[PDB]
């Protein structure tokens, strides 16, 4: 033992001695973006960088007095005037403008409100779920195409009838049918700006903090033409009308009332299409599910025994399969199963092909696989309770 | 601009009966309901402001 | 806790909705009534190879021309079988005559109604339940073979054929195609097994199935386990001609 | 013994030589550098001088302007000029302004946070699989969905279809769930994030939803990743008042837990790993299979699995011929694995009190009496109901 004890004392001192000298030397060693084109930029950008073009201390107008009154964002009020050649139409109420750094005078007006920025990170950039991805050829998928896609691609046909085109549509049902799987699909195909919100993103402790948000999001959607504002998971901020008399339901119900007064509006909505993906229409509020704002409402159904024979064609054609797997045969054996569980028979036959050491998933690995996932994921009803009615 | 119409769309934002409350943000909300009732009392030059409320 | 008393502001007694789930859990029970012999067949669902198949009873004799098959918890049913047996024999002391089939259903349905709060001295000897269905089948002079469907609701209808239990949905859709008005006894007996095979968890054998009929001359008669093994064997010949 | 030291000396002849060579060629051997590196460092430094004032980018304009806000306060409408790439400019980012005329002289700023410290882990566990050995096939389902599509891209392209996602660990306590997770993060050597589910409930209200949206943006960046939510049952009782818990705080955590793991977001690779001992309180929108694929079920091991389990813990202890290893296992009649581990920590605690440094047959049969008395004193049934 003793010959090797004297070698455990070196291993301890030595691994840390090395370690400090190597990380300080390596450093970021002077790596700063720009690279090879920024040397030609140095000719152009040195005569402008010295100009006072910048800085313009950004301010914001509080009163046009038929001259102009700005309020700096430091709190100190000044009366300024026109610039080099700006039109007197540019200066509007509550608009930000840049003013000369020294003696204050409007040089260049600037777009409005610096509260938008928590609302530009909610906008996604063309999802990859395509439009044939969704199961069946149901008539319910064409109703999504008759409320959103069709009146914006051709407003010629809804102008001859005379009808106000239906603008809303509600997607509701049991989970696993794709409420978000068909709202991604429709964001790929329509090429209209999609604006996803999380309805449980608004909540904070400081009341009417989600009032600011809801306002500015609603304006940001008003400016771009053809938009779709997809509110997911509005069971929080979309609850029943009640009044506990003692809790903190008072913060919660602020953000809903502000959601109500913009939807209908003094100034109607201007080419905004409305989607709601809810789990339940059962607790949802009586002022949101009241029909001018919902228009036409299509509940997405549990696929029938023909709807699962259709769906089973999307997941078994992409796997490598021997020829002659009747898609009716595995759909029968299965009980009443969503399409999110009918996707998991392919994945459990794919993990059993690897165990059995097969390069092909066959009709034998799918018969076993059914038995395992139907038992397994059926047993134990999550909470196996729920209720909370009486 | 008196007489003029202030139209309040909704009124359940400040119209809580609850202003005897026990640790809630009703102590900030209720402060804009009571500044209402003072700016609704008679002191003339407000005898000519009306109100709709839905 | 919900009352038995309370209403759901839809208009519904919560408890009835929960009872009608318990049917569906229990084992499959098919009945096909024709003009030549009512056939009742059920799936036993033997739960271990140790347990003896034939002790289990889910085809039950009410009298000697009213046979009955039950689905759901077999315990709940122990009380309601006994009540039905007495009443049919009571009538046979009292009018020396076969109890109508329809009438017997009504008396079962009446006990089913009972589950009440049990206010004052009033006798409601249950406080709960009766989560089981019956396929009450019979023959009498007034109407030919009949078949009736009892619920725990206190609600019954006549039916030309009705499935109930786990595979009720599937069995229902095959019945609306296959049922006819020209079926023979021998064709109905083979047809019941074919619809019972699809929704049987296990392979169709007579060690998890029991067949019975009621036919005018015989009365009630449950089949031999030897006969049934032979009708299984003949189904697969006709199917293997196709 | 010798194996270890040959390699440790082999990496201290590499570290020594490389540091002397790489220091000498930055301070003496300059030819591909030399003139061209002395001109580039001289141009960028002179042009922006110093001090440089760090700012925060609220928004970009595409004509080469930005609105930056100092953190002190005074806002500025600055210019994007020279020695800057717009690939890294975007909201939240830290830029360098010139302290007189503020022009964005470049972006290189990322300043670590004590909120991204608590989430990210520095650990490298000192146990690897087969110190969990036993319940053998329960770590051979978590290796089919965590390790195996990273290691062989081949097999999951060959069958096609989408790969599995996630797992839930639930079952009897004393079945090792916590060390099972601490082993699937050490094998793979992927970026293992780790959060207890009880930090998601805080006295602050609506601070829940901001904290777990943060957790998933950090996770998406370092992807491929494994997230441990250890104890997601804990969200079911822990609460400080009735509104910092109650329906209010529990719905905020669900909603959040629902968006991160499957939403419109179109999440990159976060594998999720949850430890738990409550399955009948979870969201029914997660034990929806097809978020979370194969769930793992654990029970108390049987007598031959508990022979493999007691052999991992007893090599640690001093070994004798006297020791009766097989008879501690037999007597226990489906008793968990957290007790087997409380009995070998109890054998060296009796051994130290004596100041006898051998663990023999006597110290293990004494330590089993102390382990069966605490769990049996807490059984106040006495005469069996
Ligand atoms: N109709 C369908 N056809 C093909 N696949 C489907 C369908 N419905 C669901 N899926 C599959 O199941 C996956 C998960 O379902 P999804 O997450 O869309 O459920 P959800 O409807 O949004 O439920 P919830 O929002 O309450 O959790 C999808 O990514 C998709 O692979
Ligand atoms: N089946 C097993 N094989 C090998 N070791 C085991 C086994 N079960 C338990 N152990 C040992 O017991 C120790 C204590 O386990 P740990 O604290 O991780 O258990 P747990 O089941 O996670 O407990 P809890 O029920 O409190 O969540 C483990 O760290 C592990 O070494
Ligand atoms: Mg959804
Ligand atoms: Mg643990």
């Amino acid at each position: 033992a003793a010959p090797y004890a004297a070698k455990l004392k070196q291993t301890e001192n030595d691994l840390k001695d090395i370690e400090a000298r190597i990380k300080e030397k390596a450093g970021v060693k002077e790596s700063d973006t720009g690279l090879a084109p920024s040397h030609l930029w140095d000719i152009m950008g040195d005569r402008q960088r010295l100009g006072e073009e910048h800085p313009l201390q950004v301010a914001r107008c509080t009163k046009i007095i038929k001259k102009y009154v700005i309020n700096l964002k430091q709190i100190a009020k000044f009366v300024v005037g026109l610039g080099e050649r700006v039109s007197p139409t540019d200066i509007e109420e509550g608009m930000r403008v840049g003013v000369d750094r020294s003696k204050y005078n409007i040089e260049l007006p600037l777009p409005p409100r610096i509260d938008p920025s928590v609302t530009m990170m909610t906008v996604e950039e063309k999802p990859d779920v395509t439009y044939s991805d969704v199961g069946g050829c149901k008539d319910q998928i064409e109703k999504l195409r008759e409320v959103v896609e069709l009146p914006l691609l051709s407003p010629e046909r809804f102008a001859t009838l005379g009808i106000d085109p239906p603008k809303g549509i509600l997607l509701y049902g049991p989970p696993g049918t794709g409420k978000t799987l068909c709202a991604r699909a429709v964001a790929n195909r329509t090429d209209a700006t999609f604006i996803r919100v999380i309805g449980s993103e608004l909540v904070q402790k400081y009341v009417g903090e989600g009032a600011r948000m809801v306002r500015e999001l609603f304006e940001m959607a008003r400016t771009k033409k053809a938009c779709i504002i997809f509110f997911d998971e509005i069971d929080a901020v979309g609850g029943a009308r009640f009044d506990d008399g003692a809790g903190g339901d008072n913060e919660v119900q602020r953000t809903m009332l502000e959601l109500i007064t913009q939807l209908d509006g003094f100034d109607p909505r201007g080419n905004i299409k409305v989607m709601f993906a809810t789990n339940r229409p059962n607790t949802l509020d009586p002022a949101l599910l009241r029909p001018g704002r919902i228009d036409r409402k299509v509940e997405f159904s549990l696929p029938d025994l023909e709807g699962r024979a259709n769906i089973f064609r999307i997941h078994s054609k992409s796997m490598s399969v021997e020829r002659g797997i009747r898609w009716e045969l595995i759909s029968r054996l299965c009980p009443n199963s969503t399409g999110a569980e009918l996707r998991s028979v392919c994945t459990e036959a794919g993990m059993f092909a690897i165990r059995a050491r097969r390069k092909v998933a066959t009709e034998k690995d799918f018969l076993k696989a059914v038995d395992k996932v139907i038992s397994g994921y059926k047993k134990f009803s999550s909470t196996s309770r729920y209720m909370q009615y009486n | 601009k008196a007489p003029t119409i202030i139209f309040i769309d909704e009124l359940d934002a400040i119209g809580t009966k609850r202003f005897d409350s026990e640790k809630s943000g009703d102590r900030e909300v209720q402060r804009t309901m009571l500044e209402l009732l003072n700016q609704l009392d008679g002191f003339s030059s407000d005898d000519r402001v009306k109100v709709l409320a839905a | 806790d919900r009352g038995v008393s309370t209403f759901s502001p839809e208009g519904r007694l919560f408890q009835v909705e929960y009872s009608l789930e318990a049917i569906k859990l229990g084992s499959t029970a098919i009945g096909i009534a024709t003009k030549e012999g009512v056939v009742l067949g059920v799936e036993k669902r033997a739960t271990s190879p140790l347990l003896e198949s034939d002790s289990i009873e889910k085809i039950v004799e009410i009298d000697r021309h009213i046979g009955c098959a039950m689905s759901g918890l077999t315990a709940d049913a122990r009380s309601m079988i006994e009540h039905a047996r007495t009443a049919a024999v009571t009538h046979n002391l009292y009018y020396d005559e076969d109890i109508n089939v329809e009438s017997l259903t009504q008396s079962v349905c009446d006990l089913a109604l009972r589950f009440g709060e049990g206010a004052s001295g009033e006798e409601r000897l249950m406080s709960r339940p009766f989560g089981v269905a019956l396929l009450i089948a019979g023959h009498d002079a007034d109407d030919g073979y009949q078949l009736f469907h009892a619920e725990p609701s206190g609600t019954f209808y006549r039916y030309n054929a009705k499935a109930i239990g786990s595979g009720s949905e599937g069995a229902q859709a095959e019945l609306l195609n296959e049922w006819h008005s020209s079926l023979t006894l021998k064709e109905a007996e083979l047809l019941v097994l074919k619809i019972l095979k699809q929704v049987m968890e296990e392979k169709l054998d007579e060690n998890n199935a029991q067949l019975s009929c009621i036919t005018k001359q015989d009365g009630f008669k449950i089949y031999d386990n030897e006969k049934t093994a032979e009708l299984i064997k003949e189904l697969k010949e006709k199917e293997a001609a196709e | 013994t010798r194996c270890k030291l040959k390699l440790l000396r082999m990496e201290r002849i590499k570290d020594h030589l490389l540091l002397e060579e790489e220091f000498v060629s930055n301070s003496e051997i300059l030819k591909p550098f030399e003139k061209k590196q002395e001109e580039e460092k001289k141009q960028l430094e002179e042009i922006r001088g110093n001090p440089l004032s760090i700012g925060t980018l609220e928004e970009i304009i595409d004509d080469d302007h930005a609105i930056v806000t100092s953190p002190t306060m005074p806002d500025y409408y600055v210019s994007i000029l020279s020695f800057v790439d717009k690939e890294l400019l975007e909201p939240g980012c830290s830029v360098l302004l010139h302290h007189k005329t503020m022009s964005i002289v470049g972006v290189l700023q990322d300043d670590a946070d004590p909120m991204v410290s608590v989430m990210k882990m520095d650990k490298s566990p000192t146990e690897s699989y087969s110190d969990i050995g036993g319940l053998e096939s329960q770590i051979q389902e978590i290796k089919e969905s965590v390790e195996l599509p990273l290691t062989h891209p081949e097999l999951y392209e060959e069958m096609g279809i989408k790969p599995p996602k996630g797992v839930i660990l639930y079952g009897a306590p004393g079945t090792g769930k916590t060390l099972l997770a601490k082993a699937v993060a050490n094998q793979t050597s992927a970026t293992f994030l780790r959060i207890v589910g009880s930090e998601l409930i805080q006295k602050y209200l609506g601070d829940g939803p901001r904290l777990c949206r943060q957790i998933f943006k950090v996770a998406g960046e370092n992807a491929p990743s494994i997230v441990f939510i250890d104890e997601i049952d804990a969200i079911g009782t822990k609460r400080y008042d009735s509104n910092s818990g109650g329906e209010r705080e529990i719905q905020r955590t669900m909603l959040e837990l629902l968006n991160q793991l499957d939403g419109f977001d179109d999440r990159g690779d976060v594998k999720v790993i949850m430890a738990t001992n409550k399955i009948e309180t979870l969201d029914p929108a997660l034990i929806r299979p097809g978020r979370i694929d194969r769930k793992i079920l654990f029970e108390n091991p049987d007598l031959s699995t508990k022979k493999k389990i007691l052999g991992i813990h007893t090599s640690k202890m001093n070994l004798s011929e006297d020791v009766n290893l097989e008879t501690l296992v037999t007597t226990k009649d489906d008793l968990s694995g957290a007790d087997i581990q409380a009995m070998c920590t109890e054998a060296g605690l009796l051994a130290l009190r004596e100041r006898r440094m051998q663990v023999t047959a006597e110290d293990f049969k004494q330590a089993k009496e102390r382990v069966m008395k605490n769990k049996v004193e807490e059984n106040l049934e006495g005469l069996y109901l």
